[PDB]
């Protein structure tokens, strides 16, 4: 047993090649309409794979206008989150994703003008594997 | 209480359903009659003297005699020319008929037990002052006869052929002549008789 965590501390963010360094929280999920089809023979049902669907969210707090004047154009994410305990760093790129909705506008009180997306991604690719 | 009861007559045998008919039994009636529009009045309804043909349609299922014997058995009676009883006792009725359409089905669990989907048909017999013949004639008997002491020809035709003067159609048979002495009129006790048909 040792510590070799991570934390998101280390998370490195490039949307579309530019470091969004203000993002606080982000999470993707590549998720796979799998059906599942009951046989005669078989006691237990069988579960197929389907095509898979890429999503993700994304929300920080506000320092500009990049997400309203960006619009529904599409873009890149690039998440690198690096070890800092031991060398060794993941590193993933969603290929193709697109805003669902434009966080237009955002503000309550005198808290901070946090700001949230979400939208989808076509794939992914793989580039370090820890 | 509901009970379905299908005594069958021409095989001897009297099928109970192990299982309810599921959601709902229906029965409907629709009295016979066909529109004429005259002029200058418009439509009128004139009712036709004869009865309808009804079914009674209902699905149960058969869990785990077997299913697969119970099916077989049902998907014979289907073929069977000769009617079906079937009474069922809550709903409240008795009477002969027949089954149009009949289905079993195995589902992906379950696979022992057997869905059946049944429908059937009123039966109603073609006789093709002085009583009626209202009465259903659906008794059976063996194909072949074992004489009794008490027993004639005459009587056993009467018993199991009808008319009683039938008799000549049962010893004009050759095995009938052969087991039966060349007198008609002497019949001897255990041997076998067959009636034609």
């Amino acid at each position: 047993e040792e510590a070799s965590f991570l934390n998101g501390s280390d998370v490195v963010i490039l949307i579309d090649g530019v470091e969004e360094l203000y993002m606080e929280e982000i999470k993707a999920d590549f998720e796979q309409d799998e059906q599942s089809i009951k046989l005669l023979g078989c006691q237990n049902e069988i579960s197929r794979v389907g095509t898979t669907k890429g999503s993700f969210s994304l929300n920080g707090y506000k320092t500009d206008s990049k997400f309203a004047k960006l619009g529904f154009r599409s873009f890149e994410i690039i998440y690198n989150l690096s070890n800092s305990e031991t060398l060794g760093y993941e590193s993933i790129r969603l290929k193709n994703c697109r805003l669902k909705k434009l966080p237009l506008i955002n503000s309550k009180a005198g808290e901070i003008v946090k700001i949230e997306v979400e939208g989808s991604f076509r794939g992914y690719d793989l580039l370090n594997e820890l | 209480v509901i009970d379905i009861y299908l005594k069958n007559e021409k095989e001897k045998i009297d099928f109970h359903f192990p299982v309810n008919p599921q959601d709902s039994l229906s029965i409907k009636k629709e009295k016979r009659f066909e529109t004429v529009d005259i002029v200058n009045l418009g439509e009128f309804d004139i009712k036709k003297e004869g009865e309808k043909i009804r079914e009674i349609s209902f699905k149960t299922f058969l869990p785990n005699k077997n299913p697969i014997e119970v099916v077989a058995m049902l998907e014979k009676w289907v073929d069977q020319a000769e009617p079906l009883r079937l009474i069922i006792t809550g709903f409240g009725y008795n009477g002969l008929v027949t089954i149009s359409s009949f289905s079993n089905t195995q589902t992906a669990g379950r696979e022992e037990d057997r869905d059946i989907e049944i429908t059937f048909r009123t039966y109603r017999e073609l006789k093709i002052t002085d009583l009626k013949d209202n009465r259903p004639n659906t008794q059976t008997k063996s194909k072949i006869y074992t004489v009794k002491a008490s027993d004639t020809l005459y009587k056993i035709a009467k018993n199991l052929l009808g008319k009683g003067s039938r008799w000549p159609e049962i010893y004009n048979i050759p095995e009938n002549k052969k087991v039966i002495g060349k007198n008609p009129n002497i019949i001897k006790k255990g041997k076998l008789v067959i009636p034609s048909k």
